């Protein structure tokens, strides 16, 4: 969630260029952004982010049964550039981005807005109301040409913030040997026991619901060999676009 | 026992997340912050024979707004694991004790 990555990470974008949602989100899905080429100063203009995904998907959900995905973004804009105010946002605009709540990242970074979770059948394409700064009401802002990146996810992460795996990824064997018994649990996921010969070791994996397995008793496994098939249909994608601060001459 | 859903300053947190209670004890979890939450327990985790659907909150059901609340009283001993639908992966998660 957005939240996770504002609760633990100062900033959205590492060294790397890499945004800190694909630490948990692992899967890569395509992600677009159409901009304006150039923009005023002072005037209002629309982010628009595509998280596009088959919606007859459906992904494993936190208690084992399969539901729809849901979608959330984390928009990086150049300092000085900030969600638009509701007085400035047209009523041919506020119909278009529906009812959703842009969050500042944190209070002090007004330059990245984050979404969601939101269902992905309504907002698989949000509009983020930017309103473009004005390089005489601000000496740090100059008429240039300025970076914008962006982070859209759709479907539930593999990992938590403590770095637990959720049941919505592959679950591999602690330990090589054979399969010597698979108890299929009363209310869903199973307990498979596993017979390390070569360390004359016994250990029992634990699968949780909504994930089915790929291997039978008596078959031999090998250290972190998936023993379930990949539940993920959803994943992260980043995009950026370059955004013109115009003079009002020329 | 009162428990709060979302901490006071916006963490995705049931505040108590660990708690033992008495049979019978009823427990308030009220939504406090960063609704809307939901409280579900894991019928693969809680003591064998004990209904979950007796005791929890439909996935698809929530708490959308703040003073919400949501009461349960537990009688079967053992330990019971229980979470937000939404916010599972946040970590919003929590276990009880009745002993
Ligand atoms: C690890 C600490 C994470 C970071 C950083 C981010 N997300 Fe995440 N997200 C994570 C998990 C384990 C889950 C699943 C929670 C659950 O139990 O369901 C999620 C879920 C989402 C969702 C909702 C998916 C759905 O319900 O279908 C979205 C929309 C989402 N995450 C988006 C998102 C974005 C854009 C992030 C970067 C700012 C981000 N997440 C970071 C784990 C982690
Ligand atoms: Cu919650």
């Amino acid at each position: 969630y957005p939240i996770f990555a504002q609760q633990n990470y100062e900033n959205p974008r590492e060294a790397t260029g890499r945004i800190v949602c694909a630490n948990c989100h692992l899967a890569s899905k395509p992600v677009d952004i159409e901009v304006p080429q150039a923009v005023l100063p002072d005037t209002v203009f629309e982010a628009v982010v595509k998280i596009p995904y088959d919606m007859q998907l459906k992904q494993v959900l936190a208690n084992g049964k399969k539901g729809a995905l849901n979608v959330g973004a984390v928009l990086i804009l150049p300092e000085g550039f900030e969600l638009a105010p509701p007085d400035r946002i047209s009523p041919e605009m506020k119909e278009k981005i529906g009812n959703l709540s842009f969050q500042n990242y944190r209070p002090n970074k007004k330059n990245i807005l984050v979404i969601g979770p939101v269902p992905g059948q309504k907002y698989s394409e949000i509009t983020f109301p930017i309103l473009a700064p004005d390089p005489a009401t601000n000496k740090d802002v100059h008429f240039l040409k300025y970076p914008i990146y962006v982070g859209g996810n759709r479907g539930r992460g593999q990992i938590y913030p403590d770095g637990s795996k959720s049941n919505n990824t592959v679950y591999n064997a602690t330990a090589g040997g054979i399969i010597s018994k698979i108890l299929r649990k009363e209310k869903g996921g199973y307990e498979i026991t596993i017979v390390d010969a070569s360390n004359e070791r016994q250990v029992i994996d634990i699968i949780p619901r909504g994930l089915e397995l790929l291997v039978s008793e008596g078959e031999s496994i090998k250290l972190d060999q998936p023993l379930t098939s990949n539940p993920n249909v959803g994943g992260f994608g980043q995009g950026d676009a370059e955004i013109v601060l115009q003079d009002p001459l020329r | 026992i009162d428990v709060l859903l979302g901490a006071d300053d916006g963490s995705l947190a049931f505040v108590p997340s660990e708690f033992s209670i008495s049979p019978g004890e009823k427990i308030v979890f009220k939504n406090n912050a960063g609704f809307p939450h939901n409280i579900v327990f894991d019928e693969d985790s809680i003591p064998s024979g004990v209904d979950a659907s007796k005791i929890s909150m439909s996935e698809e059901d929530l708490l959308n707004a703040k003073g919400e609340t949501f009461e349960v009283a537990l009688s079967n001993k053992g330990e019971y694991s229980f979470y937000c639908s939404p916010h599972q992966g946040a970590g919003m998660v929590g276990k009880v004790t009745v002993n």
